[PDB]
RNA sequence: AGCUAGUUGGUGGGGUAAUGGCCCACCAAGGCGACGACGGGUAGCCGGUCUGAGAGGAUGGCCGGCCACAGGGGCACUGAGACACGGGCCCCACUCCUACGGGAGGCAGCAGUUAGGAAUCUUCCGCAAUGGGCGCAAGCCUGACGGAGCGACGCCGCUUGGAGGAAGAAGCCCUUCGGGGUGUAAACUCCUGAACCCGGGACGAAACCCCCGACGAGGGGACUGACGGUACCGGGGUAAUAGCGCCGGCCAACUCCGUGCCAGCAGCCGCGGUAAUACGGAGGGCGCGAGCGUUACCCGGAUUCACUGGGCGUAAAGGGCGUGUAGGCGGCCUGGGGCGUCCCAUGUGAAAGACCACGGCUCAACCGUGGGGGAGCGUGGGAUACGCUCAGGCUAGACG
């Protein structure tokens, strides 16, 4: 059994983005989906769409990368330089509104699960709610 | 008790002209003239490249010695600026500039820093109609620093203000010469002070 | 407010009394993982109404005896011995790990 | 280690042992000499190091080093221990105070006089 | 200051103890521990266990001595 | 007996009293029930006595007793005036 | 690693202000423990304090709040209240009186003594102020308190002079013997005037009391100093304590002589075995200054017990393997509940401290006023993504 499907999803993408894969597939889940919405909304991925692979529903996640660079190692600068799961099973992380962090001095994001929905660190801070600090992304 | 002794021997150790002698730091006798090397046996010897700690240590000493203050007052004065809101650098300077004895010299009352220190110490300075004899008195903006009417007839006082006729005073300052008055208009800014010191070095000296 | 807790009966062997086990969820004060702590309460059953395994509510009460300050309020869930099974076996494991 | 583990067993603070059992944790401790000796050093150095077995008020018999060029500490003379170890002498974990009950300061000491317990001379 | 209570009494080596150590038996009285002087060791100079040697003794401990004269 | 008195919060040669409600059985510098004013005997500030009379009048209605000095300052603030 | 006999529970009784195995009887056979029972060690606890970027580590002196003890142990009486420091009864050890029969004691109250100890004060003034006991009051008691004394113990303010003054005295130190250094530093010119002398000389004080009014409101009137002739103001007035550590690097400051693995320095790495910037002195220099160095101890550096924020192929570290118990962890869909979680309200978070502001001692330390914060816990209300839960549905995991 897969333990932490979100962490697997983030790691699917973390592995996907380092070999510069066009797309990778992750098992479909409404929470996973509500996560990818923030990512496509925030411009970290090109986007996503549902897909059935051998009859099983997935999420085609299309990654994005910067410009091809100059001499040795012309491999483009990453768009998602960092992704880290935070509120893991067996060590759960919850923040209040005041306990919301400032990722990368504001240049990053922090995806929050709140009773009002899945939100970015800015989104919940202007909403004035807290919850499960799921992950840093930047 | 502050430092008492040879003054123009520390004009050379810092490498920059320090006018704590008052006069004779301007006439060709300062010992900064034709003698800019540090004192002692090994002054004229070639000096090695100072360490990073050496650079900040001297910058603090170059500033502390200018005002004539012991390190104990000097250090605690600095710690105040860090707690107070604003840039720690220029905040500290205005605090030194707000010392009563410094204001006496700044207003051109005294020849030197040490002279202003003794002028205040012997109670000759009036602040808003009240005599004050503490050189470490913090002058507020608007305070009236005047000369005691008892001492307005002292020939040393009329001596200095005779050379003050026509001399300009600090932008944050203003004095009445015939009445021997003077007012602390504002805390001086960084650009108000012509001090040959880099504040950031001294601040970095205290991060350790 | 008199404090009120919900637990399970784990001992019926006494007279006019029943032992009640109450779980508590709370995050760790440094490691922040949610941790499960339990506490046994001696509850008063004046009519021997409640039986082993019944899920009951308890209330802060005027002391009955040494080690008795809670009265049984009402039945929440009737007779779930799966919770009893967990309690007894943890007690029974202690028969090893002695010598 | 796992968070579950750290919950179950947790860290163990590191207990620091006192390098100076001058008991009661006292800054100093007075005692009487038992011997006054000269001990040879460890490998890198060679000299005759004046030390003294001392019987202390705490109830300890430990070695104490005698600083300075020359001393008057005798078999039964009373002294006060400072602490601090002589690097090149094994087992000598404490120093000796010059300027104390039966221990006099170094004569004609002119550079470091706070150390070695000597007064201030006069210049005519 | 270099106190001048040192002596230059003579003796005979007895034992060949480890690390430049001997049991030099003074002609005057008893034997001491008698480690070798540094000048001698820098100049090497092997000392057999039956040599006549000169000993430097500080009165602060007559139990110890220093072999100054090589043979 | 609940009593209304002064507690010395000043420094040496600079007294400063906190007019206070406390039980007489407590230390004069002990914990009190309610701070109901301050007194400066040296008169070194223009405002050297504040009372909040309508709060002081409450504690009297339940049985608090002032000291002869405490009664002096309350009357000075017109706690007792009834016109 | 197992503990428990009033031990756990019951009925009834005794008791107390009052619940209660608090005690008694009788009945039942229980209660606790790996979520750390029992046993051993240590320890008053907090408000806070110290440190630290912080999470945290440490501590609990003074001050404030609670607990406990009053030479040790036990006991009760009186009382609203004690099982009572300066009340009582008894056992024990001790000091003292003793007519040997028997008695009196209790500073962990203020000072003071002795012991130990590295070490910690005056056998002070005073009831003027605030507070407390009694009293109609007058007033009485108060080693609570307010002051003074001693101690650089801490903090803080202040002095040992300012200006003029030689391309530069004497002395010391170094030298390429030309000179360089101590250095405007001394002398000395001129000005000021710490101490000290003289007079004036406080606030802290206003009530209780008296009188008018009805012993009220209100008004009016009178006494009242320890500190102390102190603080402060006015006047006179003399150039008038500087010490301590360091100078091989970390770490800022260098030369000469002495000494030759010696004498010694040393926090660490290390110097010295004939030129030593490391040892000892001198000159010079660096650092602080009525202080300056050392040891002990705490924190930091230490990310070196790693929640923030470490690791286990070879550096310290995968259990020799399996099964499996407890525990921890949990795939996709839907729904109820809302325990965790989040939000708002509210009560609370004493004062002091800490933080911002203003103000009072000529500044400061200190002190006053006002402001704001704060986790946590109580309560009421709301949200349901996630975690939990109950119900159903699935087939990607697991099994067949
Ligand atoms: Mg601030
Ligand atoms: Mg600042
Ligand atoms: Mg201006
Ligand atoms: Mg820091
Ligand atoms: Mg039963
Ligand atoms: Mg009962
Ligand atoms: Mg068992
Ligand atoms: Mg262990
Ligand atoms: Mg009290
Ligand atoms: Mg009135
Ligand atoms: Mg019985
Ligand atoms: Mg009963
Ligand atoms: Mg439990
Ligand atoms: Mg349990
Ligand atoms: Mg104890
Ligand atoms: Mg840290
Ligand atoms: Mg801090
Ligand atoms: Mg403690
Ligand atoms: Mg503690
Ligand atoms: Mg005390
Ligand atoms: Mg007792
Ligand atoms: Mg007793
Ligand atoms: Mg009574
Ligand atoms: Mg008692
Ligand atoms: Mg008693
Ligand atoms: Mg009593
Ligand atoms: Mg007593
Ligand atoms: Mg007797
Ligand atoms: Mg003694
Ligand atoms: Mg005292
Ligand atoms: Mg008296
Ligand atoms: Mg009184
Ligand atoms: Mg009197
Ligand atoms: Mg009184
Ligand atoms: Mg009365
Ligand atoms: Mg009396
Ligand atoms: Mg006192
Ligand atoms: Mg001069
Ligand atoms: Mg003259
Ligand atoms: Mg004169
Ligand atoms: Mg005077
Ligand atoms: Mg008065
Ligand atoms: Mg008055
Ligand atoms: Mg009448
Ligand atoms: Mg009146
Ligand atoms: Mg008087
Ligand atoms: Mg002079
Ligand atoms: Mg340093
Ligand atoms: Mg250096
Ligand atoms: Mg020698
Ligand atoms: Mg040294
Ligand atoms: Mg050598
Ligand atoms: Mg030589
Ligand atoms: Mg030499
Ligand atoms: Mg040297
Ligand atoms: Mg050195
Ligand atoms: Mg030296
Ligand atoms: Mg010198
Ligand atoms: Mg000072
Ligand atoms: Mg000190
Ligand atoms: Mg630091
Ligand atoms: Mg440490
Ligand atoms: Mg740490
Ligand atoms: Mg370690
Ligand atoms: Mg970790
Ligand atoms: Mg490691
Ligand atoms: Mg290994
Ligand atoms: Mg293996
Ligand atoms: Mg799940
Ligand atoms: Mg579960
Ligand atoms: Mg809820
Ligand atoms: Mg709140
Ligand atoms: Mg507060
Ligand atoms: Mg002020
Ligand atoms: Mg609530
Ligand atoms: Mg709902
Ligand atoms: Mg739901
Ligand atoms: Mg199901
Ligand atoms: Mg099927
Ligand atoms: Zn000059």
């Amino acid at each position: 059994m897969l333990t932490d499907p979100i962490a697997d999803m983030l790691t699917r993408i973390r592995n996907a983005t380092r070999v510069y894969k066009e797309s990778t597939d992750v098992p479909a889940s409404r929470f996973k989906e509500e996560i990818l919405r923030i990512l496509a909304r925030e411009g970290f991925i090109k986007g996503y769409e549902r897909v059935d692979v051998d009859g099983k529903p997935y999420l085609r996640v299309y990654l994005k990368y910067g410009p091809r660079r100059q001499g040795p190692d012309p491999r483009p600068e990453q768009v998602i330089h960092h992704i880290r799961r935070i509120s893991k099973p067996g060590r759960r992380v919850y923040v209040g509104v005041k306990e919301i962090p400032r990722v990368r001095r504001g240049l990053g994001i922090a995806i929050l699960s709140t009773s009002k929905g899945v939100l970015t660190d800015r989104e919940a801070r202007k909403l004035g709610v807290g919850g499960e600090l799921i992950c840093e992304v930047w | 008790g502050r430092y008492i002794g040879p003054v123009c021997r520390l004009c050379r150790r810092e490498g920059v002209k320090l006018y704590l002698k008052g006069e004779r730091c301007y006439s060709p006798k300062c010992a900064m003239e034709r003698r800019p090397y540090p004192p002692g046996q090994h002054g004229q010897k070639r000096a090695r490249r100072p360490s990073d700690y050496a650079v900040r240590l001297r910058e603090k000493q170059k500033l502390r010695r200018i005002y004539g203050i012991s390190e104990r007052q000097f250090r605690n004065l600095f710690e105040e600026a860090s707690k107070k809101k604003g840039v720690t650098g220029s905040v500290f300077l205005g605090l030194l500039e707000s010392r009563l004895d410094n204001v006496v010299y700044r207003l051109g009352f005294a020849v030197s820093r040490r002279q202003a220190r003794q002028l205040v110490r012997h109670g000759h300075i009036t602040v808003n109609g009240r005599r004050v004899d503490l050189p470490s008195y913090r002058v507020r903006p608007g305070d009236e620093i005047a000369v005691a009417e008892k001492s307005r007839n002292l020939e040393l006082i009329r001596q200095n203000l005779e050379a003050m006729k026509g001399r300009k005073v600090g932008p944050w300052l203003s004095l009445d010469v015939e009445g021997m008055k003077g007012k602390f208009l504002r805390l001086p800014d960084r650009e108000d002070l012509a001090l040959p010191v880099n504040e950031q070095l001294v601040i970095e000296f205290y991060s350790r | 407010p008199k404090k009120v807790l919900t637990g399970v009966v784990v001992s019926d062997k006494m007279q006019k009394t029943v032992t009640v086990l109450v779980e508590r969820q709370f995050p760790h004060p440094l490691y922040g993982k949610v941790i499960k702590r339990s506490k046994k309460y001696l509850a008063h059953d004046p009519e021997e109404k409640y039986k082993l395994g019944d899920v009951v509510e308890i209330i802060e009460s005027r002391p009955i005896s040494k080690r008795k300050r809670f009265r049984v309020l009402r039945l929440v869930e009737s007779g779930r011995m799966d919770l009893v099974e967990k309690y007894l076996i943890r007690r029974q494991n202690y028969q090893s790990l002695s010598k | 280690p796992t968070i579950n583990q750290l919950v179950r067993k947790g860290r163990e603070k590191v207990r620091k042992k006192s390098k100076v059992p001058a008991l009661k944790g006292a800054p100093f401790r007075r005692g009487v000499c038992t011997v006054v000796r000269t001990v040879t050093p460890k490998k890198p150095n060679s000299a005759l190091r004046k030390v003294a077995k001392v019987r202390l008020t705490s109830g300890y018999e430990v070695t104490a080093y005698i600083p300075g060029e020359g001393h008057n500490l005798q078999e039964h003379s009373v002294v006060l221990i400072r602490g601090g170890r002589v690097k090149d002498l094994p087992g000598v974990r404490y120093h000796i105070v010059r300027g104390v009950y039966d221990a006099a300061g170094v004569k004609d000491r002119k550079k470091s006089r706070s150390k070695y317990g000597t007064k201030k001379p006069k210049e005519a | 200051a270099k106190e001048k209570d040192t002596i230059r009494t003579e003796g005979v080596v007895t034992e060949a103890l480890p690390n430049a150590t001997f049991r030099v038996k003074l002609d005057s009285g008893p034997e001491i521990l008698a480690y070798i002087s540094g000048k001698m060791r820098m100049h090497y100079i092997r000392i057999l266990p039956g040599d006549r040697v000169v000993v430097e003794i500080t009165p602060y401990d007559p139990t110890r001595g220093r072999i100054v004269y090589r043979k | 007996m609940v009593k209304i008195r002064l507690a010395r919060f000043g420094s040496k040669h600079n007294p400063h009293y906190r007019i206070v409600v406390t039980d007489a059985r407590r230390k004069r510098d002990g914990k009190y029930i309610e701070k109901i004013g301050y007194y400066d005997p040296r008169k070194t500030t223009p405002d050297w006595l504040k009372v909040d009379v309508e709060r002081a009048r409450y504690w009297l209605s339940v049985g608090a007793q002032p000291t002869d000095t405490a009664r002096r300052l309350l009357r000075q603030a017109g706690v007792f005036r009834q016109e």
